[PDB]
C-alpha cells in the first residue's frame, strides 16, 4: 500500500498528529490544534489517499489571541478588545493613565497612548506606560588636573582635565576600579566639579580617575582592541561584522585575536541577537 | 609583459577587495612582472604596528589606505608592459609615504623601523628598496641608524663580500 | 479588441474576490506579446495563497523564466503548480526560448492528474507529478488570482490580450478551437473569466501602490500566412531556405541573364605611374572572368578606378593581418613581413643585449627598431632622420610603412552599394589570395566590403581562377569542403555527411570533399574524422582548393545560389531595374463553394516599396513603418579626455553568430582600449556609454537592442544601467535600467516618447557587456514613408482569367478568385510590377477546385502532406508547407501536434532517439 508518511506541519498548520492506524492507505490520523489554536470544523481526521498524499483536512486550526492582559497604569480604549476573540494581527489601543506616558516617547511630544498587536504565536505584543570658598583639591590623581578660573567660591565650576589628551576624567562604579572595567559598562563622563554649600567638592576629586579614552580610530573599519568597549560605540562598530561598513573584520594589529579582545563585543550585533 | 589572464584576475580582484587592510595588495602579488613585496609591506607593517606609538598608528592607518586606494586607481590604463608597472608601483610608494609624513613618524619609531627592515627582504622586494631610500632622506639620525643595521646584517649574511662592497 | 500593456515597473492586477476560483481542474488561455529582456522569473498570471504564512509556493503560476538558472540564458514560458496536498512545486517549460514581440497563445490546463502547457496550440509540456485538487473548499477565501506579476515583484513586461479561465481541463482540440475564435465572446457554463478589457475596474482591482497597466487597442491577434522563413542550421539568409532555393533550382526563369558591376581599385603614384596592377592584368582577368561566367547567366561590367596617391601606393598593404597584433611579443606569422618588422619583432630573436650601445644615437640603424627596444625611441619613424617607408615599422606612428585593407577601404570610401570593389593586398597565406565579404555581412554593400586580391595573382596566366573563387564567396557560395574541413568538430550538427541542401556548402550536387590541393580524388585516410571515404568529389569546382589548371565549373546548385543572392542582396549592383520576383508559389488559404483565396510571400529581396535612389523608402516596411539600424556609433575613448572614438562594430544589422559568447562584432568597453594597455574600470554610477545615432530621425515606436554578452554575476540590473533617447530638439529621455537576456534582443516600447528621436545612449556599468546592434521601429504611417510608391502584384492564371482582368493590380498580397469551375485544374502565379517593369513569374501553384490542397485540414498523404492543421503558421508543429516540424509529432485530422521529446510518455519511435523519455537504448 502507498505510504503517505508521517504527516508534517504542512498538512495542518499549528497542530500535532496522532496515527494509531499508521500512515498507509486507508489510515486516518487525528489532529489536535495546539494551544491556543482553536479547531474550526466537524472532522479532524486525515485519510491517506490512493494518490500517495494525505487527504484534505475538513477543519482548520484557527490562530487567535484571547483577552489581552491589563497593562499597568493604562486603560483599554477599544471596547471590542475586552472580548476573548482576537485574530492574528488585531490591534488594541491603550491610553496611559494621567501622570504616565509610554516609554520611548520624545520630550517634545509625550505619547500617552499606544497600541499592541496579536502576534502570530497567540500572545500579545508588549507595551508599557512609564510615569564662601572651597578647599584646594590637594588629593588629586597624578594624571588628573583641575583648572579653576573662578577661584574656589561655592558654586564655581572647575574643569577636570587629564595629562593624556586621549584620556577622559570619569568616575567608575564602586565595584569597578580603573583596571576592573567590564566590556558592558559605560562609565559616567565628568567634565566639571562644583563645590557645594557644605564646603566640599562635588563630585569629590578622589573619586575621579583619568581612564584611557579611546583613540580616534573609531569607525575606520579597523577593529582595534582599545576602542572595542561600551565606553565609545565599541570602536564605532568596527569589531562587529553587522555594524561595520565593509562587512569584514580585520583586527588592528593583525596579532589581535579575533576570539579575544578584538572579538565582537557589542551586544546589539545580529550575531548577539 | 603583464599576462592578459593575470591582468584580468587582478582587475577582478581590485573591485572586490576592500580598501582597508591589504586584501588589495594580496593578489597584486604573483603578477607576471615579478613585482613582489607590497603584500610583505602590509604584513610587516601590520604585525609590527603594535610597537608603534600614537602617531605611528596614525601613519599606518592612512599610508596603507593611500596605497590601497591609489593602486586601485593608478592601475587604470597604465601600459601593460612591465617597466611602466614598476614605475607606477614606485610612484605609489613615494607619493603615499611623503604625503603622510613618513619622516617624522619614522623619527618617533627609529628602533621599530630598524627591526622591520631586513637586508634579505631588502634584496628580494623592490618596494622595500624604495621604502629604505625614502627613509634615508628623513633625518640624519634615522639614516645613521638604518646604515648601522644594514651593514651589520649584510656583513653577517655575506661574510667578506659585504666588507669588499663596503669600501 | 483591447490589450493591456504591463510596463514591468509595478503595474499588477488582482481578480476581485467575488469569483469562485477553480479547485479541481482549470484552463488558462491568454494571448500575449511578451517583450525581450524580462525579469527572471516574470509571472504572467498565477493563483496564490494569501493565508499560508509559511508555504507561499502553494497555488500555481504561469510565466516566463530562464532555464539553466546559472547564467540566466534561456527564457521560456513555464507553468508551475503545487496543490495543497503535494510535497513539492512542479514546473514545466516550453520547448524553445520565447520569441519577443510575437503574439503567442499561451494555454495551460490541469485536469487533476496531468498538467499541460500549450504554446500556439501545440502541446509543449506535460507532467503527471501533481495529483489531486488544487485546494480544499475550506481554503477557498484564501486564494487570489493575480495578473501581470506576483506580489513579490515578479513583474511581466509586454502585452496581455483576451485572458480567459475555465474550471475544466480543455483537450487540445478544444484549445485549438478557442484559439481560432480569436477573442470572440460567448458565455459557457465552464467559463469563469473571459476578459476583453472593456472594463478593467469591473472585474480586476489593481494591486496596492495604485499602479494600473495601460489599455491599448490590440494591433491584431495574428497574421495569416506567416512569412517568417528561418534559414536552416548552417544557412544564414532566405536563400539558404530549402523552399526558396528550390525555386531557383527547378525554375529556369529565375536564372535569367544578370549584369553585375565590379570595380577594380588600381592604386598609383602621384605621377600616375607604377600601377598596382597593369592594364594588361585587368583586361586579361576580365576576359577570363567573362568566359567562366558566360554560361551561368552572369556577365560582369568592368569599371577601373585609378587612385593616384603615393602616400598610399608606396606603403605595404596587408591582408588577414591585424595591426593590434604587431609588437605584442607573440609571434604572428600572418603579420610576418619585411616591412612589419617581422611581427614587430615578436618573430625575430637575436643576441639583444649586444645592442644597448646603439640607443640614444639620434640616428635610425636596424637593431633598435623593435617594440622591446621601443623602436629606437621614434628616431626611425622620423621623416627627418631617415626614410619612413622602409624604417617606420612601429604600429602606432601615423607614418608607419604598412597599412591593412580595412584602413585602405576606410581611406578610399568607395561606393560599395553599386559596385563589387576589388581591392589589392599582400595575402601572406599560401591558402587564399584574399578575403571576400559574405553577402550576409554588414559590409556587403558598405564601403568596407568587397574583395581583396593579390596583384601577383591577378591576371597572371595560371593564377586567374582565384578571383572567380573569391567572387563566388562574395555571391554566397561556400567552400565545397565545408562540412569536413571547416566544421567545428566531428559532432557538428550540420556536417555534410552526404550531399544535402541543409549541410555543408548547402549545395546538394557537390559531394563532400576534404581540403585538398590536387584535383584528383582524395586518398584514403585524408579525413579529419576518418569516418567515411570520399567519392566523386567536386575537385574541378571553382570553390575547391585545386589549382587554376583544373577548376573549371560551378555546379547547377551553386549557380542557383549565386542567382538567389543576386536577387536578395545585390539588386543594387545590377544596372537592370527588374524587381525581385516572389520566391515561393502563392499558397492557398481557404476555398468556398465558388471561390479560392491565395496569399503569397513578399518579393525575395524583402522590399515592399518601389526602389527610388536617394529616398529613405528602401527601409520602410508594410504599413509604411520605417525600421532602421544604428548608423553612426560613437563612445568616449577610455582614460582620455574627450577621445570621441567610433565603435563601428555596433552599427548596421546584428552580426553575432553565437549570442551569449564573447564576439569581435560587438561594442565592449574592454574592447575600447589599446590591447597593449590595461583596460580601465567603467566610471562609477553613470557607467560607460555607447552612443548610437540613426540615419533618419523620427518619432520612435519601439527600440530593439541586441545585447550579445553579459557578465553573469550581479543582480537584476541586466548590466544595462540606463538608456537615454537623444531627442532632436535637444532633450534626452531616460528609460531607466533594463533587464536583458544574452540571447533575446532587449525590446522596449516608446509609447511615451512624443518627439523625434535621432539616437540612443546605452549606459552600462559592465566592463564586459557587448552590444551587437540597435534598431528603431517607427510608428505606423511615419512621415518619411508616406510619399514613396508601393510594389504592386499582378496575378496570372492558367487558364487565363475569363473577364479581361488587367490584374486590377494588387497591394495586399491576397487574391480572391471568383471565376471557378468544380473539378477543373487551375494554376496561379504572381508577377511583381514595380511601376511598369514586371518581374519574372513566381513559381506556380496548382489548385484543383473541389479537391484537397495544403492547408485544408485534411492529410492527403498522396500529395506529400506529412501533416495538415488547416492553418498557415509555422512553429505550431506543422509547417507552412504541410510538413511536420522537427521534434513535433502530429496526430488526428486536422493535425494536433505535440512536442514529444520529453512529454512524460515514451513511445515506439522515441526509443531509438529519445533518451529523456525512453531512457538509454
Ligand atoms: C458533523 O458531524 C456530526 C457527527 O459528529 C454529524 O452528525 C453531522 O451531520 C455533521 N455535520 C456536517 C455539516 O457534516
Ligand atoms: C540561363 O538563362 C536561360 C534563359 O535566358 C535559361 O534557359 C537557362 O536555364 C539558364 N541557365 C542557367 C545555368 O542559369
Ligand atoms: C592619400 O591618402 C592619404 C591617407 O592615407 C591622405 O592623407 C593623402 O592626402 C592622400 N593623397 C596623397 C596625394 O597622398
Ligand atoms: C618573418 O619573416 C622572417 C623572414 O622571412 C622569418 O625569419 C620569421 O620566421 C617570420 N615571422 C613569422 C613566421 O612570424
Ligand atoms: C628615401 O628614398 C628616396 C627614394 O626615391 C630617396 O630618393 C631618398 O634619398 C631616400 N632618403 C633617405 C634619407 O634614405
Ligand atoms: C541530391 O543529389 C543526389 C546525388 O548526390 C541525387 O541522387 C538527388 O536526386 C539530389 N536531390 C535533390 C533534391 O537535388
Ligand atoms: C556621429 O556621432 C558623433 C557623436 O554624436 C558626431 O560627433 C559625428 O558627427 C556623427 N557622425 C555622423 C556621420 O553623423
Ligand atoms: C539628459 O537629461 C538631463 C536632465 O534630465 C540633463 O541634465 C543632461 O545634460 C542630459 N544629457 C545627458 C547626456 O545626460
Ligand atoms: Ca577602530
Ligand atoms: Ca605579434
Ligand atoms: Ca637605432
Ligand atoms: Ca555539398
Ligand atoms: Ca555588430
Ligand atoms: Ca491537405
Ligand atoms: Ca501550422
Ligand atoms: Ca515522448
Ligand atoms: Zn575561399
Amino acid at each position: 500500500p502507498v505510504d503517505c508518511s508521517i504527516p508534517d506541519h504542512h498538512q495542518v498548520y499549528a497542530a500535532s498528529f496522532s496515527c494509531p492506524e499508521g500512515t498507509t492507505f486507508g489510515s486516518q490520523c487525528s489532529f489536535q490544534c495546539r494551544h491556543p489554536a482553536q479547531l474550526k470544523g466537524n472532522n479532524s481526521l486525515l485519510t491517506c489517499m490512493e494518490d500517495g498524499l494525505w487527504s484534505f483536512p475538513e477543519a482548520l486550526c484557527e490562530l487567535m489571541c484571547l483577552a489581552p492582559p491589563p497593562v499597568p497604569n493604562a486603560d483599554l480604549q477599544t471596547a471590542r478588545c475586552r472580548e476573548n476573540k482576537h485574530k492574528v494581527g488585531s490591534f488594541c489601543k491603550y491610553k496611559c493613565k494621567p501622570g504616565y506616558h509610554v516609554p520611548g516617547s520624545s520630550r517634545k511630544s509625550k505619547k500617552r497612548a499606544f497600541k499592541t498587536q496579536c502576534t502570530q504565536d497567540g500572545s500579545w505584543q508588549e507595551g508599557a506606560c512609564v510615569p564662601g570658598q572651597c578647599s584646594v583639591p590637594n588629593e588629586l590623581n597624578s594624571n588628573l588636573k583641575l583648572q579653576c578660573p573662578d577661584g574656589y567660591a561655592i558654586g564655581s565650576e572647575c574643569a577636570t582635565s587629564c595629562l593624556d589628551h586621549n584620556s577622559e576624567s570619569i568616575i567608575l562604579p564602586m565595584n569597578v576600579t580603573v583596571r576592573d572595567i567590564p566590556h558592558w559598562l559605560n562609565p559616567t563622563r565628568v567634565e566639571r566639579v562644583v563645590c557645594t554649600a557644605g564646603l566640599k567638592w562635588y563630585p569629590h576629586p578622589a573619586l575621579i580617575h583619568c581612564v584611557k579614552g579611546c583613540e580616534p580610530f573609531m569607525g575606520d573599519n579597523y577593529c582595534d582592541a582599545i576602542n572595542n568597549r561600551a565606553f565609545c560605540n565599541y570602536d564605532g562598530g568596527d569589531c562587529c561584522t553587522s555594524t561595520v561598513k565593509t562587512k569584514k573584520v580585520t583586527p588592528f594589529p593583525m596579532s589581535c585575536d579575533l576570539q579575544g579582545d578584538c572579538a565582537c563585543r557589542d551586544p546589539q550585533a545580529q550575531e548577539h541577537s | 609583459r603583464l599576462s592578459l589572464q593575470n591582468t584580468a584576475e587582478i582587475q577582478h580582484c581590485l573591485v572586490n577587495a576592500g580598501d582597508v587592510g591589504c586584501g588589495v595588495f594580496e593578489c597584486f602579488e604573483n603578477n607576471s612582472c615579478e613585482i613582489r613585496g607590497l603584500h610583505g609591506i602590509c604584513m610587516t607593517f601590520l604585525h609590527n604596528a603594535g610597537k608603534f606609538d600614537a602617531q605611528g598608528k596614525s601613519f599606518i592607518k592612512d599610508a596603507l589606505k593611500c596605497k590601497a586606494h591609489a593602486l586601485r586607481h593608478r592601475f587604470g590604463c597604465i601600459s601593460r608592459k612591465c617597466p611602466a608597472i614598476r614605475e607606477m608601483v614606485s610612484q605609489l610608494q613615494r607619493e603615499c609615504y611623503l604625503k603622510h609624513d613618513l619622516c617624522a613618524a619614522a623619527q618617533e619609531n627609529t628602533r621599530v623601523i630598524v627591526e622591520m627592515i631586513h637586508f634579505k627582504d631588502l634584496l628580494l622586494h623592490e618596494p622595500y628598496v624604495d621604502l629604505v631610500n625614502l627613509l634615508l632622506t628623513c633625518g640624519e639620525e634615522v639614516k645613521e641608524a638604518i646604515t648601522h643595521s644594514v651593514q651589520v646584517q649584510c656583513e653577517q649574511n655575506w661574510g667578506s663580500l659585504c666588507s669588499i662592497l663596503s669600501f
